[PDB]
Protein backbone atom coordinates (compact mmCIF):
# COMPACT_ATOMS: atom_id res chain seq x y z
CA UNK A 1 0.00 0.00 0.00
CA UNK A 2 2.29 2.89 1.16
CA UNK A 3 4.93 2.54 -1.65
CA UNK A 4 2.10 2.24 -4.24
CA UNK A 5 0.50 5.44 -2.82
CA UNK A 6 3.87 7.29 -2.96
CA UNK A 7 4.30 6.15 -6.60
CA UNK A 8 0.73 7.40 -7.32
CA UNK A 9 1.61 10.86 -5.90
CA UNK A 10 4.89 11.02 -7.92
CA UNK A 11 3.07 10.08 -11.18
CA UNK A 12 0.07 12.44 -10.89
CA UNK A 13 2.20 15.45 -9.80
CA UNK A 14 5.15 14.70 -12.17
CA UNK A 15 7.49 15.05 -9.13
CA UNK A 16 10.15 12.98 -7.33
CA UNK A 17 9.56 11.17 -4.00
CA UNK A 18 11.22 14.03 -2.02
CA UNK A 19 8.97 16.72 -3.63
CA UNK A 20 5.62 14.87 -2.96
CA UNK A 21 6.08 14.35 0.83
CA UNK A 22 3.17 16.68 1.81
CA UNK A 23 0.76 15.14 -0.75
CA UNK A 24 1.85 11.63 0.32
CA UNK A 25 1.14 12.45 4.02
CA UNK A 26 -2.25 13.92 2.97
CA UNK A 27 -3.02 10.71 1.01
CA UNK A 28 -1.96 8.42 3.94
CA UNK A 29 -4.20 10.46 6.32
CA UNK A 30 -7.27 10.26 3.99
CA UNK A 31 -6.84 6.49 3.41
CA UNK A 32 -6.22 5.84 7.16
CA UNK A 33 -9.38 7.77 8.23
CA UNK A 34 -11.65 6.00 5.67
CA UNK A 35 -10.77 2.29 6.08
CA UNK A 36 -14.30 0.96 5.35
CA UNK A 37 -16.45 1.76 2.26
CA UNK A 38 -19.58 3.78 3.19
CA UNK A 39 -21.36 2.27 0.15
CA UNK A 40 -22.64 -1.29 -0.42
CA UNK A 41 -19.99 -3.62 -1.97
CA UNK A 42 -22.16 -4.78 -4.93
CA UNK A 43 -20.55 -5.08 -8.41
CA UNK A 44 -24.04 -5.17 -10.05
CA UNK A 45 -25.10 -1.83 -8.47
CA UNK A 46 -21.93 -0.13 -9.90
CA UNK A 47 -22.40 -1.65 -13.35
CA UNK A 48 -25.99 -0.25 -13.31
CA UNK A 49 -24.70 3.23 -12.22
CA UNK A 50 -22.08 3.15 -15.05
CA UNK A 51 -24.76 2.17 -17.65
CA UNK A 52 -27.07 4.96 -16.33
CA UNK A 53 -24.20 7.48 -16.73
CA UNK A 54 -23.75 6.54 -20.44
CA UNK A 55 -27.57 6.94 -20.92
CA UNK A 56 -27.44 10.35 -19.10
CA UNK A 57 -24.62 11.42 -21.49
CA UNK A 58 -26.50 10.16 -24.68
CA UNK A 59 -23.67 7.59 -25.18
CA UNK A 60 -25.81 4.41 -25.45
CA UNK A 61 -23.26 2.74 -27.81
CA UNK A 62 -20.50 3.17 -25.17
CA UNK A 63 -22.93 1.70 -22.57
CA UNK A 64 -23.35 -1.42 -24.78
CA UNK A 65 -19.53 -1.69 -25.21
CA UNK A 66 -19.11 -1.28 -21.41
CA UNK A 67 -21.57 -4.21 -20.88
CA UNK A 68 -19.41 -6.45 -23.15
CA UNK A 69 -16.17 -5.36 -21.43
CA UNK A 70 -17.78 -5.98 -18.00
CA UNK A 71 -18.79 -9.54 -19.11
CA UNK A 72 -15.17 -10.15 -20.30
CA UNK A 73 -13.81 -8.80 -16.97
CA UNK A 74 -16.11 -11.23 -15.08
CA UNK A 75 -15.09 -14.27 -17.22
CA UNK A 76 -11.30 -13.70 -16.71
CA UNK A 77 -11.57 -14.41 -12.92
CA UNK A 78 -8.23 -12.55 -12.25
CA UNK A 79 -9.53 -9.74 -9.96
CA UNK A 80 -10.97 -10.28 -6.45
CA UNK A 81 -12.24 -6.71 -5.78
CA UNK A 82 -13.88 -6.00 -9.23
CA UNK A 83 -16.63 -3.90 -7.51
CA UNK A 84 -13.97 -1.55 -5.99
CA UNK A 85 -12.13 -1.04 -9.31
CA UNK A 86 -15.40 -0.32 -11.21
CA UNK A 87 -16.50 2.05 -8.38
CA UNK A 88 -13.14 3.89 -8.56
CA UNK A 89 -13.42 4.23 -12.38
CA UNK A 90 -17.03 5.54 -12.01
CA UNK A 91 -15.89 7.95 -9.23
CA UNK A 92 -13.19 9.36 -11.59
CA UNK A 93 -15.40 9.58 -14.77
CA UNK B 1 0.80 -13.49 -16.87
CA UNK B 2 -1.28 -13.43 -20.15
CA UNK B 3 -4.63 -13.32 -18.29
CA UNK B 4 -3.30 -10.40 -16.11
CA UNK B 5 -2.29 -8.35 -19.21
CA UNK B 6 -5.62 -9.09 -20.95
CA UNK B 7 -7.44 -8.05 -17.71
CA UNK B 8 -5.48 -4.75 -17.56
CA UNK B 9 -6.27 -4.09 -21.27
CA UNK B 10 -10.06 -4.52 -20.58
CA UNK B 11 -9.78 -2.17 -17.55
CA UNK B 12 -7.91 0.41 -19.69
CA UNK B 13 -10.73 0.29 -22.30
CA UNK B 14 -13.40 0.79 -19.55
CA UNK B 15 -11.21 3.63 -18.12
CA UNK B 16 -11.11 5.34 -21.57
CA UNK B 17 -14.89 4.94 -22.13
CA UNK B 18 -15.47 6.61 -18.73
CA UNK B 19 -12.97 9.44 -19.64
CA UNK B 20 -11.23 8.92 -16.25
CA UNK B 21 -7.90 10.42 -17.52
CA UNK B 22 -5.91 7.40 -16.17
CA UNK B 23 -2.93 5.95 -18.10
CA UNK B 24 -1.98 2.22 -17.96
CA UNK B 25 0.67 2.62 -15.22
CA UNK B 26 -1.49 4.86 -12.91
CA UNK B 27 -4.39 2.41 -13.52
CA UNK B 28 -2.05 -0.50 -12.56
CA UNK B 29 -1.25 1.27 -9.24
CA UNK B 30 -5.00 1.87 -8.59
CA UNK B 31 -5.85 -1.84 -9.30
CA UNK B 32 -3.07 -3.04 -6.91
CA UNK B 33 -4.29 -0.63 -4.17
CA UNK B 34 -7.93 -1.85 -4.56
CA UNK B 35 -6.81 -5.55 -4.56
CA UNK B 36 -4.90 -4.72 -1.30
CA UNK B 37 -8.27 -3.58 0.22
CA UNK B 38 -7.82 0.23 -0.07
CA UNK B 39 -11.20 2.01 0.08
CA UNK B 40 -12.08 3.17 -3.50
CA UNK B 41 -13.95 6.28 -2.10
CA UNK B 42 -10.88 7.46 -0.18
CA UNK B 43 -8.61 6.63 -3.16
CA UNK B 44 -10.87 8.58 -5.60
CA UNK B 45 -10.78 11.62 -3.23
CA UNK B 46 -6.94 11.44 -3.08
CA UNK B 47 -6.66 11.19 -6.92
CA UNK B 48 -9.03 14.20 -7.37
CA UNK B 49 -6.95 16.27 -4.89
CA UNK B 50 -3.61 15.26 -6.51
CA UNK B 51 -4.96 16.34 -9.96
CA UNK B 52 -5.95 19.80 -8.60
CA UNK C 1 35.11 10.35 22.90
CA UNK C 2 33.23 7.61 20.98
CA UNK C 3 35.01 4.92 23.13
CA UNK C 4 33.66 6.55 26.33
CA UNK C 5 30.10 6.91 24.90
CA UNK C 6 29.98 3.19 23.91
CA UNK C 7 31.29 2.39 27.41
CA UNK C 8 28.49 4.45 29.00
CA UNK C 9 25.92 2.84 26.57
CA UNK C 10 27.07 -0.65 27.64
CA UNK C 11 26.74 0.37 31.34
CA UNK C 12 23.11 1.58 30.81
CA UNK C 13 22.23 -1.96 29.54
CA UNK C 14 23.74 -3.40 32.79
CA UNK C 15 21.28 -1.46 35.03
CA UNK C 16 19.16 -3.85 37.15
CA UNK C 17 21.52 -6.89 36.72
CA UNK C 18 31.67 -10.30 36.86
CA UNK C 19 30.70 -6.63 36.21
CA UNK C 20 33.98 -5.92 34.37
CA UNK C 21 33.67 -9.16 32.32
CA UNK C 22 30.04 -8.37 31.33
CA UNK C 23 31.03 -4.76 30.42
CA UNK C 24 33.85 -6.08 28.16
CA UNK C 25 31.52 -8.67 26.53
CA UNK C 26 28.90 -5.96 25.79
CA UNK C 27 31.63 -3.60 24.45
CA UNK C 28 33.01 -6.34 22.17
CA UNK C 29 29.48 -7.12 20.90
CA UNK C 30 28.75 -3.40 20.26
CA UNK C 31 31.97 -2.96 18.20
CA UNK C 32 31.54 -6.28 16.30
CA UNK C 33 27.91 -5.28 15.38
CA UNK C 34 29.02 -1.73 14.39
CA UNK C 35 31.77 -3.11 12.09
CA UNK C 36 29.45 -5.71 10.46
CA UNK C 37 26.98 -2.90 9.64
CA UNK C 38 29.70 -0.55 8.23
CA UNK C 39 30.87 -3.33 5.85
CA UNK C 40 13.87 9.92 3.62
CA UNK C 41 13.22 9.98 7.41
CA UNK C 42 10.07 12.13 6.80
CA UNK C 43 8.54 9.33 4.67
CA UNK C 44 9.36 6.72 7.37
CA UNK C 45 7.67 9.06 9.95
CA UNK C 46 4.52 9.34 7.72
CA UNK C 47 4.46 5.50 7.51
CA UNK C 48 4.77 5.32 11.34
CA UNK C 49 1.93 7.87 11.88
CA UNK C 50 -0.25 5.83 9.46
CA UNK C 51 0.57 2.64 11.44
CA UNK C 52 -0.45 4.39 14.71
CA UNK C 53 -3.80 5.51 13.13
CA UNK C 54 -4.68 1.95 11.86
CA UNK C 55 -3.97 0.66 15.43
CA UNK C 56 -6.50 3.26 16.79
CA UNK C 57 -3.66 5.48 18.22
CA UNK C 58 -4.72 8.57 16.20
CA UNK C 59 -3.90 11.04 19.03
CA UNK C 60 -0.35 9.61 19.25
CA UNK C 61 -0.06 9.87 15.43
CA UNK C 62 -1.17 13.56 15.46
CA UNK C 63 1.27 14.21 18.35
CA UNK C 64 4.15 12.47 16.50
CA UNK C 65 3.50 14.65 13.39
CA UNK C 66 3.34 17.85 15.55
CA UNK C 67 6.61 17.02 17.41
CA UNK C 68 8.44 16.27 14.12
CA UNK C 69 7.13 19.49 12.51
CA UNK C 70 8.29 21.41 15.63
CA UNK C 71 11.78 19.84 15.21
CA UNK C 72 11.84 20.75 11.45
CA UNK C 73 10.62 24.37 12.02
CA UNK C 74 18.23 14.11 11.14
CA UNK C 75 20.53 11.22 12.23
CA UNK C 76 18.82 11.23 15.68
CA UNK C 77 15.33 11.09 14.07
CA UNK C 78 16.52 8.27 11.76
CA UNK C 79 17.79 6.35 14.85
CA UNK C 80 14.39 6.77 16.61
CA UNK C 81 12.60 5.52 13.44
CA UNK C 82 14.97 2.48 13.14
CA UNK C 83 14.24 1.69 16.85
CA UNK C 84 10.42 2.05 16.48
CA UNK C 85 8.57 -0.85 18.23
CA UNK D 1 13.34 21.49 25.11
CA UNK D 2 14.89 19.70 22.03
CA UNK D 3 15.96 16.69 24.19
CA UNK D 4 12.46 16.59 25.79
CA UNK D 5 10.77 16.60 22.33
CA UNK D 6 13.13 13.78 21.18
CA UNK D 7 12.26 11.83 24.37
CA UNK D 8 8.50 12.30 23.68
CA UNK D 9 8.98 10.99 20.07
CA UNK D 10 11.05 8.08 21.54
CA UNK D 11 8.09 7.16 23.83
CA UNK D 12 5.42 7.48 21.08
CA UNK D 13 7.54 5.18 18.86
CA UNK D 14 8.04 2.74 21.81
CA UNK D 15 11.84 2.76 21.18
CA UNK D 16 12.56 1.76 24.84
CA UNK D 17 15.13 4.62 25.15
CA UNK D 18 15.29 6.69 28.36
CA UNK D 19 16.76 10.23 28.69
CA UNK D 20 20.26 8.90 29.64
CA UNK D 21 20.55 6.37 26.77
CA UNK D 22 19.01 8.92 24.33
CA UNK D 23 21.60 11.56 25.44
CA UNK D 24 24.42 9.04 24.72
CA UNK D 25 22.87 8.25 21.29
CA UNK D 26 22.55 11.98 20.33
CA UNK D 27 26.28 12.45 21.14
CA UNK D 28 27.21 9.33 19.09
CA UNK D 29 25.26 10.73 16.08
CA UNK D 30 27.01 14.16 16.61
CA UNK D 31 30.35 12.22 16.34
CA UNK D 32 29.29 10.75 12.92
CA UNK D 33 28.05 7.30 14.06
CA UNK D 34 25.57 5.99 11.46
CA UNK D 35 21.97 5.75 12.91
CA UNK D 36 21.19 2.39 11.20
CA UNK D 37 24.43 0.89 12.60
CA UNK D 38 23.73 2.38 16.08
CA UNK D 39 20.14 0.98 16.06
CA UNK D 40 21.60 -2.50 15.31
CA UNK D 41 24.09 -2.09 18.22
CA UNK D 42 21.25 -1.10 20.64
CA UNK D 43 19.08 -4.08 19.50
CA UNK D 44 22.00 -6.52 20.06
CA UNK D 45 22.95 -4.96 23.45
CA UNK D 46 19.31 -5.39 24.67
CA UNK D 47 19.15 -9.04 23.48
CA UNK D 48 22.55 -9.84 25.06
CA UNK D 49 21.66 -8.05 28.35
CA UNK D 50 18.38 -10.01 28.66
CA UNK D 51 20.11 -13.35 27.84
CA UNK D 52 22.80 -12.60 30.46
CA UNK D 53 20.16 -11.55 33.09
CA UNK D 54 18.31 -14.85 32.47
CA UNK D 55 21.61 -16.79 32.97
CA UNK D 56 22.74 -15.14 36.28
Amino acid sequence: PNVLLQNLCCRILGKGEADVAQQFQYAVRVIGSNFAPTVERDEFLVTEKIKKEFVRQRREADGALFSELHRKLQSQGVLKNRWSILYLLLSLS
Amino acid sequence: MSAVRETMDVLLEISRLLNTGLDMETLSICVRLCEQGINPEALSSVIKELRR
Amino acid sequence: SITKLFGDLCESHMVGFSKNRTKQTLKKLAYDTLFVHLFPVKNKIIMLSFNLRICGMSSEADRLEELVEYLEQHAVLELLVELSG
